[PDB]
């Protein structure tokens, strides 16, 4: 099995049923066809606080490929539609179809850029077992995040420092005691694809 | 910083 209560195997489609009654799903979510990741649609974050955690089972790097009715193939879908089907509010219960990759599937990057005393990276960041995800960004700060980053992203390391598993006020104060070189890597999703276009 | 109720870095 019942969708509903199904555990997730690793490498094999699993159809879940997951109560979200009018609260936040409370993912990041990428993928889109003007997106860095066009290949499917991966769970970068859950917060706690959200109703993907209050069901326990959905972990960083899940591959979603249907959300109710929709099959969710990236390469005909905006970044928008994509981020936008897990921040509605839906009214009772929300059917996925999810596929855990193990190992997981991923591009590993850095971007490297000579930072000017206050003037900000224009990052929003959320820390979790594998980095600090990119929650939001103003674009126009640096012409290297612009090109190489977006929402979605997980900085693994910044100056040396592993992100990992850091409470948040130990990564702010990483990125806020910066102004010079700065030494980013970064994780990004890049699944098979398992989605065919409508 | 904190604006418009984020943290930016």
């Amino acid at each position: 099995q019942e969708p509903a209560t199904a555990e997730i195997k690793p490498n094999k489609k699993i159809l879940i049923e997951l109560k979200v009654e009018k609260k936040p799903m409370g993912v990041i979510v990428c993928g889109g066809k003007n997106n860095h990741v066009t290949t499917g649609c991966v769970i970068t974050h859950v917060y706690p606080e959200g109703q993907v955690a209050a069901d326990k089972r959905l972990k960083i790097f899940d591959h979603i490929c249907d959300i109710n009715g929709t099959p969710i193939h990236v390469g005909s879908m905006t970044t928008l539609k994509v981020h936008q089907l897990f921040h509605t509010t839906y009214e009772k219960a929300v059917t996925l179809t999810v596929f855990r990759a193990d190992p997981p599937e991923l591009e590993k990057f850095n971007v490297d850029l000579m930072k000017k005393a206050g003037k900000e990276l224009g990052l929003s960041l959320s820390p979790n077992e594998i980095g600090c995800t990119i929650a939001d960004l103003i674009q126009g700060q640096y012409p290297e995040i612009d090109s190489k980053l977006q929402r979605g992203d997980i900085i693994t390391k910044f100056n040396g420092d592993a992100l990992e598993g850091l409470p948040f006020q130990v990564c702010y104060a990483l990125f806020k005691g910066a102004n010079g070189k700065v030494s980013m890597e970064v994780t990004r999703p890049k699944p098979t694809l398992r989605t065919e276009a409508p | 910083a904190l604006r418009n109720g984020q943290y930016w870095v």
